[PDB]
């Protein structure tokens, strides 16, 4: 499924020309300011929901559970604790 | 899963008017959110290929289609490592997202599944 | 230009320099665990009075 | 659990040693040793600290040897194989008030005063817990608390009833440096001292961490330049495809 | 004379006055309840620990930094 | 022919660390593998050093650890480095497993590296559990007592097995000496399995974040991933430094600085943070045997991901529903962790049960359903 | 600047020698610099600051 | 306060002397070795012990 250099197991390639420049000829940090701001904003905005939804839900769950637990072990919560056990 | 399974189930859905009415719009949105077109892939480029069946289907691709697939994979890999998306002509338009591989893999699998059936035949 | 290459080797060399300074520090500090510990260094160097000791 | 069962959580006090770049105040450490010696040592041991550990922290070598030489420790037997005592040396450990646990408990209405060498690390809260506990005995236990006999009410101690009575009162110690020995001052000093006892490397550890932070930060910055430099051919790569 | 004594008193009369009142009210109730007969043969004996903790926790939050500043 | 290729020994190093062909687009989550290698090296270096100063006898163990802290030059560092790196090892291992689940690294053709990895994960848990006992503080003792009494639930032979592991009728000196020997050994076994899962991976090579073949576009492991790995090494060492030098006890439990006392039971026996999710799973089942089976099943169930993931596409980069499901799975795994350290009280008892059902239902119900539906949506949606 | 490159960088033996000599100097000077800095930010706190009383 | 108890089967057979110094003082400076391993700790074993005691 993977070969080695010389016979890596790619379908035959033809018609792609690849170009690059030397690391010594390039600015390694070209457009870094633009990328750090605009590119990171784009990539974060695109993935935000997949983090925010589960985190916000499980934080809310925990918050409700920890607040109930705290309340059950107060004087006010004596009766509700007695029923819960 | 087998591509055969996926294709058969999809056909059941597309037949039922009710089902298609509710599923086809969902599936179109899903594909828009999936975002593989923004890397210039066609859907079929994403199918797992490290399987004997899929290796055989890829070998059956017409040379042109095969060379184009290699370009799309290399292009997408470069966008991935650059953390850039496709722009302009590199973005796969909905009309260009053709199932170029599905016919080949369905034939490979049809034979493989026939072979399994026939290996279990009982003379009556 | 030579200036151009030299700059990038200054970065590589700085990184080699801090890695060498850091490795020396790491090795020397870490292996010093194997030198006599504080209790041993105090079990040695025993001190004795001489006022108690009579002639002969 | 009820908050009583947990114990009140101690306030966060601004200790001199809090702060990535801050050492202990060694004048406070010395004052704290004097509190330990005159108050706590009556009931609590400090078994993991040797006289040599005070040297160049709180005391000069001469002062520490003087402290050791005032005590008697078990020597190797004499020539007839009879047991013998010797004066203490710097390598000796600070001796406990009790020979064993049973003696300790008998003197303390059943409760066993723990060794204080690690107490600052062995309780949630650290110095803050020690400070809070020693200063946190109310004049009157909250109405309705039933203390067991020989227990004292202290909210910071889990359960509320601690076998250790309030011990710090204004002027139980006379500090040698003229600092007013108020309850709070003595608790602050002794809590600093015990924190040092639990973590005596603290000062050295944080200085080496400053060096480590600086070097590792620089190497992180450089490693990112080098990575970007070596990867730029791959990031910058461009393709031209001509379908065959 | 112990700096903490005055700082705690000031914090009780000032920023933690609401908590001081709660603890006070509680103690009044509990003492009165203990005064009444057949208290020893009651099911639930009320304490004032909760209110005490709320007060102490408040006082400590308003005092911690001030106290260490005068040592 | 170049020596690195000609010579058999050099060629093996070459094939793994230098000419190894990697995908060109691995992102930073592919760096946890090398961080786990770094953790394993730091644990061997610090561990072997602690063993030169540690005494395995129960009358002296705790004292030997105090000797390390107080008397040995840099002993504080070696001890805290070893203790904290055990936490970092689990952060990196959870990250590495998370990366593998999100990007479908467990699918064909990489079932074998994944399956060996699940065993590495079990060995790491055993290794870190035994190491925790060696201090012989209160958490050491009470940890060994409760954890080894779970084995008592094995029917018929359970009690006998416990006594056999302890070497006695309670946790004591025999237990401590044998855990020392095994804790020394287990990291070497773990290193061998780590090497086996790499050899297994070598047949397919690394997966990549797009989940497509990389056979078309490969990059040598050196210099590209060598230099990429240095960035995370230095990032890791910055985190390491903050804990080891500035807050060495933040991740730990103070109860382990009290010497073990078989009489006094600590307020709360909670494991090290990284074991907490499995502890929550165990508490969720009321039955003793049920609980133990569930706890082991929570790890072994990872072995069925290759079966239950029915997707025709490898990984979640392109699967919005799978990404949401995975987000919920990961957050639930953290909530289980938190529920492992609360007291067994309402309302956390019921909550723990719900989270435990969610944990298992991901593998057994949701992932098979969601992956089947997404298959159909990709096909219909691209027609 | 060509001269600098030619002398210290061109030959790897020279470059590694330069790196190690630099490492030696950095190590020694950084030690001294941190020592002084640490003493200033922790002034009157350390044993060396109170030792004079004894 | 310290206490004594009667011996049990798990107790070790007690020695005649509390320490080496007591042992040597009673034996004109010589220290009688422990005999638990003496048969393995001398070339000859039983034969050496037999020969010595009778020789
Ligand atoms: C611990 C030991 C210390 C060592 C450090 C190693 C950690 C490095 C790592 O693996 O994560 C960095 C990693 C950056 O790695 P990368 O190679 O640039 O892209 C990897 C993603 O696949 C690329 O993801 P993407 O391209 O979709 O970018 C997503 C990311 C944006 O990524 C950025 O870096 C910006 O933003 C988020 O997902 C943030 C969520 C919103 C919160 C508000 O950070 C993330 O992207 C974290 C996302 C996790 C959620
Ligand atoms: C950890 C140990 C670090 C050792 C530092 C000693 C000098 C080596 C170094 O930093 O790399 C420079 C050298 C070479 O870096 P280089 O390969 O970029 O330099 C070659 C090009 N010239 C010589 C023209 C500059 O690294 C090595 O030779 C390998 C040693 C790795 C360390
Ligand atoms: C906290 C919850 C995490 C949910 C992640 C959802 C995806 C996301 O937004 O991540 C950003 C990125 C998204 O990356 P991506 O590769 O999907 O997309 C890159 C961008 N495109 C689409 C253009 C190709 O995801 C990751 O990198 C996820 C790695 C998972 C690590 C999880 C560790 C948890 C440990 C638990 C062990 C059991
Ligand atoms: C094994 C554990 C690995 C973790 C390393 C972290 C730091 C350990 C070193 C101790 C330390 O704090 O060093 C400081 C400087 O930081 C530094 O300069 C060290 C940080 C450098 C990090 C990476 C460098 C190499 C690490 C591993 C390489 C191993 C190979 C050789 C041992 C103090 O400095 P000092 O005054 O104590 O120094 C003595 C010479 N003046
Ligand atoms: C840990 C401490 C790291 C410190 C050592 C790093 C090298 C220091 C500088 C030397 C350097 O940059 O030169 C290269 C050496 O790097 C190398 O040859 C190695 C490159 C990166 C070093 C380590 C690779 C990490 C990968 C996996 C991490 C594993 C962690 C598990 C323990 C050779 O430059 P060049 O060879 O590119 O060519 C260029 C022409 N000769
Ligand atoms: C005459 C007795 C006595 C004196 C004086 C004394 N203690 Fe204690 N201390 C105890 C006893 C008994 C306990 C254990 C109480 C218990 O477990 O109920 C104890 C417990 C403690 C604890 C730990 C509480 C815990 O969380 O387990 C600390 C810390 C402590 N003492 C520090 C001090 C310091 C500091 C001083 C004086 C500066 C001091 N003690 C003075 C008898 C004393
Ligand atoms: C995966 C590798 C390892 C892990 C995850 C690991 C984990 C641990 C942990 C969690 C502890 C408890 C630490 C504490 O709180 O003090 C510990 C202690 C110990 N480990 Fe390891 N360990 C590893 C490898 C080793 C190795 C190879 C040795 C070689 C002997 C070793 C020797 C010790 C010793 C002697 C202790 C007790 C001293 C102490 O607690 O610091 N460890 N280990
Ligand atoms: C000591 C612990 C481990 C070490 C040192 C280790 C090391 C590595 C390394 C170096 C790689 C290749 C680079 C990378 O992808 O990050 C890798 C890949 C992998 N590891 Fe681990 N690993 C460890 C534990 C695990 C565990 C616990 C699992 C699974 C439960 C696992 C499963 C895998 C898989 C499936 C891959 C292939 C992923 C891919 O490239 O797509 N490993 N590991
Ligand atoms: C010296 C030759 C002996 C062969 C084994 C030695 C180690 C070895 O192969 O090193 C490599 C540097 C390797 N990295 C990777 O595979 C890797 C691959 C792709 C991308 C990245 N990262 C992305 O940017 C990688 O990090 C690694 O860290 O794996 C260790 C665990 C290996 O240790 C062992 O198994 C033996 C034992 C010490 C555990
Ligand atoms: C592959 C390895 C090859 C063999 C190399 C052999 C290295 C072993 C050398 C151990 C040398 C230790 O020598 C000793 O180091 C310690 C630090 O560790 C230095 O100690 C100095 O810094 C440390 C912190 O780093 C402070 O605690 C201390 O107050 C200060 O004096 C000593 O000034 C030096 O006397």
């Amino acid at each position: 499924y993977m070969g080695w250099w010389g016979h890596m197991g790619s379908p035959p390639q033809k018609g792609i020309a690849g170009y690059t420049i030397s690391p010594f000829a390039a600015r390694p940090f070209a457009g870094v300011v633009h990328a750090a701001i605009f590119n990171t904003f784009r990539r974060t905005k695109n993935q935000a929901l997949f983090v925010i939804l589960p985190v916000s839900f499980f934080y809310y769950v925990w918050t409700q559970a920890s607040e109930k637990n705290e309340w059950l072990y107060t004087k006010a919560g004596r009766h509700e604790l007695a029923k819960a056990l | 899963a087998s591509i055969t399974s996926v294709v058969k189930t999809s056909e059941l859905i597309l037949k039922s008017p009710l089902l298609s009415k509710i599923v086809v719009p969902l599936a179109k949105t899903y594909v828009k959110f999936s975002g593989y077109r923004q890397l210039g892939f066609k859907m079929n480029d994403l199918i797992i290929e490290e399987t004997p069946n899929m290796q055989l289907a890829l070998r059956r691709l017409p040379p042109t289609e095969s060379y184009d697939r290699v370009y799309r994979l290399i292009r997408a890999t470069q966008f991935s490592l650059s953390h850039k998306l496709a722009t302009g002509n590199d973005i796969t338009k909905p009309e260009e997202d053709d199932h170029y591989l599905i016919p080949y893999i369905l034939d490979v699998e049809a034979e493989a599944f026939e072979k399994d059936a026939l290996d279990n035949l009982e003379v009556v | 230009t030579d200036a151009n290459r030299l700059f990038s080797y200054f970065m590589i060399g700085s990184f080699g320099m801090l890695s060498a300074a850091g490795a020396k520090a790491t090795v020397q500090d870490f292996l010093s665990n194997m030198s006599a510990s504080a209790d041993v260094l105090a079990m040695a160097k025993v001190e004795v009075k001489l006022g108690a000791i009579p002639l002969g | 659990m009820t908050a009583a069962e947990h114990g009140l959580h101690p306030a966060e006090y601004p200790w001199p040693q809090n702060g990535m770049l801050s050492t202990f105040d060694h004048a406070s450490l010395r004052r704290g040793y004097q509190v330990y010696k005159e108050v706590c040592a009556a009931c609590h041991s400090l078994d993991r600290i040797a006289w040599r550990n005070l040297v160049g922290v709180t005391h000069t070598t001469d002062e520490a040897k003087a402290f050791a030489e005032e005590l008697e420790y078990d020597d190797e037997p004499d020539d007839e194989g009879n047991p013998r005592k010797r004066p203490g040396k710097l390598a000796d450990y600070i001796p406990g008030p009790y020979p064993n646990e049973q003696a300790a408990r008998a003197a303390n209405q059943g409760a066993l005063p723990p060794d204080l060498s690690l107490i600052a690390k062995a309780r949630h809260g650290g110095a803050d817990y020690i400070f809070a506990l020693l200063t946190g005995y109310p004049d009157e236990p909250p109405a309705g608390v039933v203390l067991a006999p020989g227990m004292n009410y202290n909210p910071y101690f889990p359960g509320g009833g601690i076998g250790m009575a309030r011990t710090l009162f204004d002027g139980v110690v006379e500090y040698e440096d003229g600092t007013p020995a108020t309850t709070s001052q003595m608790a602050k000093d002794v809590a600093a001292f015990l924190t040092w006892a639990a973590e005596p490397e603290h000062d050295e550890r944080k200085k080496l961490g400053l060096k480590a932070i600086i070097v590792i930060s620089a190497m992180l910055g450089l490693s990112v330049y080098i990575k970007k430099f070596k990867w730029s051919p791959i990031k910058n790569r461009k393709f031209i495809y001509n379908p065959p | 004379p112990d700096p903490a004594i005055a700082l705690h008193e000031a914090a009780a009369e000032g920023p933690c006055h609401d908590f001081k009142h709660h603890f006070d009210e509680c103690v009044e109730r509990v003492t009165k309840a203990q005064e009444a007969e057949d208290y020893d043969h009651a099911e639930y004996k009320e304490d004032c620990v909760e209110e005490f903790f709320h007060l102490q926790h408040c006082i400590n939050d308003n005092t911690a930094d001030k106290l260490f500043r005068v040592l | 022919m170049a020596l690195r290729k000609k010579n058999s020994l050099l060629n093996m190093a070459n094939s793994y660390v230098l000419d190894s062909p990697q995908p060109s687009n691995l992102n930073y989550f592919w760096n946890f593998g090398s961080l786990l290698a770094l953790c394993l090296v730091i644990q061997l270096a610090t561990g072997i050093t602690l063993a030169m100063h540690y005494t395995s006898h129960a009358s002296l163990a705790f004292d030997s650890v105090e000797h390390i802290m107080r008397d040995v030059n840099f002993g504080w560092f070696i001890r805290y480095a070893h203790a904290n790196t055990a936490s970092f090892f689990f952060i990196c291992i959870y990250a590495h497993m998370g990366r593998n689940i999100y990007y479908g690294s467990y699918k064909t053709p990489r079932v074998l590296p994944w399956s060996i990895g699940v065993i590495i994960f079990l060995l790491l848990i055993i290794t870190a559990f035994m190491g925790y006992v060696l201090v012989f503080g209160q958490m050491s003792l009470w940890g060994a007592t409760v954890i080894c009494n779970l084995v008592s639930a094995i029917p018929w032979l359970g009690e006998d097995i416990v006594h056999f592991l302890w070497g006695g009728f309670s946790v004591g000196n025999p237990t401590l000496q044998r855990f020392f020997a095994l804790h020394y050994l287990m990291p070497f076994v773990l290193a061998v399995f780590a090497l086996l899962h790499l050899i297994a991976l070598h047949t397919a090579g690394s997966s990549n974040p797009l989940g497509i073949t990389s056979n078309v576009d490969k990059l040598s492991m050196h210099p590209y991933y060598s230099f990429k790995d240095l960035i995370t090494v230095f990032a890791f060492l910055l985190m390491f430094t903050l804990f080891v030098f500035f807050s060495p006890d933040k991740l730990g439990h103070p109860d382990n600085y009290i010497p073990a006392n078989p009489m006094v039971t600590p307020a709360s026996i909670v494991p090290e943070w990284y074991l907490l999710p499995f502890y929550a799973i165990l508490r969720a089942i009321p039955d003793k045997l049920g609980g133990v089976i569930a706890m082991v099943a929570a790890i072994l169930i990872l072995l069925i991901l290759p079966i239950v993931d029915r997707s025709i596409i490898r990984g979640n980069a392109f699967k919005p529903i799978s990404k949401l499901l995975f987000g919920f799975f990961i957050c639930n795994f953290l909530l289980l962790g938190v529920l492992g350290q609360v007291h067994i009280e309402p309302p956390f008892i019921v909550l723990g049960q719900i989270c435990t059902i969610f944990y298992f239902s991901y593998f057994l119900i949701l992932l098979p359903m969601v992956s089947t539906i997404e298959n159909i949506f990709f096909y219909i949606g691209s027609l | 600047a060509t001269t600098f490159y030619n002398v210290f960088v061109k030959r790897n033996s020279a470059f590694v020698a330069t790196i190690l000599a630099s490492a030696f100097v950095f190590d020694m000077t950084f030690e001294t610099a941190i020592d002084n800095f640490w003493d200033r930010i922790n002034a009157g706190k350390q044993w060396k600051d109170i030792r004079h009383k004894y």
